[PDB]
């Protein structure tokens, strides 16, 4: 599964 | 050997054109095995190697929710670069990630990584340890402060040192661990004109999985590098590959030269030579 | 930071006259990812062009592969059309059926 | 060996045509590796050899940012210069410094130096014991007491035996791989018939690097040096160079002499003829 | 890295 | 004190007639920096010329590189111009194939 992003 | 759970992110915005595209893909060792795609009719998780249909129906509607979060952010990536780099709000921009780990066959990890792009240029980086930043530019320096602030590494560290190795040693399972399907080349010697004292031979590699192959010409055993002609190795699209390389050489010298094919399929590695149909 | 596109128009099976075959035309190194492809029979467009989903590699560029059911003959002239931002022009590539 | 580290600095004031152009060039051992010039669409500092672009945004940045204040400085000297010699107002005049050190192979400082000059001429420089300071005529002596009592000579010492040494060393470090690398001169013979009865005898040096070389004719044993042409060695314009040198010979006589080229790229030195070509 | 120049 | 601009004008590669090659022109030793140097062909100015960034040296002299894509030819004519405040007149010099 794929990490859950944030914002840069 | 080594294992690899990458996932390749993408979000590319079209003014005028609608909401910025975003596409998720999965790879288990180069193999994608699952992806999203926000410009489908219906957007959600969908199995790409069909040994994840061994998933249940709450996997893809937890990874579809998963994504379509990330699409936010994303979406609001773009709009914060346009601020960084004072940029047009009517211009195409693109953003990529990589990320994901590789564990070894002893199931530890051997990497931890995830790499951003803007515009097809790195941006920031997490690096070998896990725990710091490494910034391309001074706007990817305000997001390394950032989520330094925000202790983003550590977090991101717990999916890489955790998360991404259990679910990489998981899919593994379902798809074999180590799944080294395989399909040796074919390989054969074609023959062509040159400027008409010098001949081609052209070696064909066709039919091979997976893509990794060298082929190379000798000449009284020395590889000759300089004055081949080598195309990248291209998909045949059914799954398999193909190559060539070539050589001029003297007419009537045709069987002074030999081709060699290497591939982790051929038990040996194939030696040929220029064949008159008999 | 735009990358010009590299073109391969070759078939999947060995070509023989007269025998239905694929034809492809496969692009890489190309950013940014928005790209226009036609495939053409005798400088003429060819209507049911397949394009494969775009993938990106390691170094940020984007591949594609396009193709087209075909039966190759002696004199059919078959190339690849791409139009990209990096490049001036429109880029065609022909067919040979030797590589 | 031996190492230095060197920044060449231009300011040059233009009345009629807007600003005072700007330019700070730094090398590593007589290799441009940074440049930064106020006449570019968005001036700051920029890598000029592959081996820098190591350095990220912080060190970018900050470079930049002094030079922007070193531009400042000197803008200033310049308008001061002018008085200091009654000039008039609408003449162009041009300030350059060069400034660096030059460190043992056991890391240590064997002299640092920092040289001024105006319009060409020699205004002030430090002295190999980087306390005082030489100055070359009249106003350079007000400058040498503001230098002296107000002083500026212990901020320059210490960046000149600590900051400077300290990044020369690293640049080493990063660049070394390149630094080093040497191309040994391909040499050969041409011949060009004279003022009738003589011939000139030219000895090419092709695609060597580093810049450094000696050509040299010889007459049975002995050196004409006394005797040749020789042109100044020049850039291939790819990142190599050229020299030749020629004597003039009597016809029939050419196989009397020969050419030698000295080479630190070269095993041996080399040791040519004339040939009537095939 | 160069030198912080003050003036003349 | 003003210092004489040095020329030389001499090709990349050894000159091959009807073969693509870069001709140069170098101009050192000079001071003030400002320097104005064309290139010419047959007597008349040639358009695309590029310019290295301007260096200078121990002495304090400047130099700098022009140099222009030509094909040499047995007949064409070379030269490279340069005008500076230390001269009367511009000076030129001619490319000599043996220099």
């Amino acid at each position: 599964i794929n990490f859950d992003f944030n914002t840069i | 050997g080594p294992h690899s759970l990458r996932y390749f992110v993408t979000a590319v915005s079209r003014p005028g054109l609608g909401e910025p595209r975003y596409m998720e893909v999965g790879y288990v060792d180069d193999t994608e095995f699952v992806r999203f795609d926000s410009d489908a009719e219906n957007p959600r998780y969908e199995p790409r190697a069909r040994w994840m249909e061994q998933e249940g129906p709450e996997y893809w509607e937890r990874e579809t929710q998963k994504a379509k979060g990330n699409e936010q952010s994303f979406r609001v990536d773009l709009r914060t670069l346009l601020g960084y780099y004072n940029q047009s709000k009517g211009g195409s921009h693109t953003i990529q990630v990589i990320s994901g780990c590789e564990v070894g066959s002893d199931g530890r990890l051997l990497r931890g990584y995830q790499q951003y792009a803007y515009d097809g240029c790195d941006y920031i980086a997490l690096n070998e340890d896990l725990k710091t930043w490494t910034a391309a530019d001074m706007a990817a320096l305000i997001t390394k402060h950032k989520w330094e602030q925000a202790g983003e590494a550590e977090r991101l560290r717990a999916y890489l040192e955790g998360t991404c190795v259990e679910w990489l040693r998981r899919y593994l399972k379902n798809g074999n661990a180590t799944l080294l399907r395989t399909d040796s080349p074919k390989a054969h010697v074609t023959h062509h004109s040159r400027p008409e004292d010098k001949v081609t031979l052209r070696c064909w590699a066709l039919g091979f999985y997976p893509a990794d192959i060298t082929l190379t010409w000798q000449l009284n055993g020395e590889e000759l590098i300089q004055d081949m002609e080598l195309v990248e190795t291209r998909p045949a699209g059914d799954g398999t590959f193909q190559k060539w390389a070539s050589v001029v050489v003297p007419l009537g010298k045709e069987q002074y030269y030999t081709c060699h094919v290497y591939h982790q399929g051929l038990p040996e590695p194939l030696t040929l030579r220029w064949e008159p149909p008999p | 930071i735009q990358k010009t596109p590299q073109i391969q128009v070759y078939s999947r099976h060995p070509p023989e006259n007269g025998k239905p075959n694929i034809l492809n035309c496969y692009v890489t190194q190309f950013h940014p990812p928005h790209i226009e492809i036609q495939m053409l029979k005798n400088g003429k467009k060819i209507p049911k062009v397949e394009m494969s989903d775009m993938s990106f590699s390691k170094d940020w560029s984007f591949y594609i592969l396009a193709h087209t059911e075909f039966t190759p003959t002696e004199t059919d002239t078959y190339a690849c059309r791409v139009k990209h931002d990096s490049m001036a022009e429109p880029k065609t590539v022909y067919w040979d059926r030797d590589m």
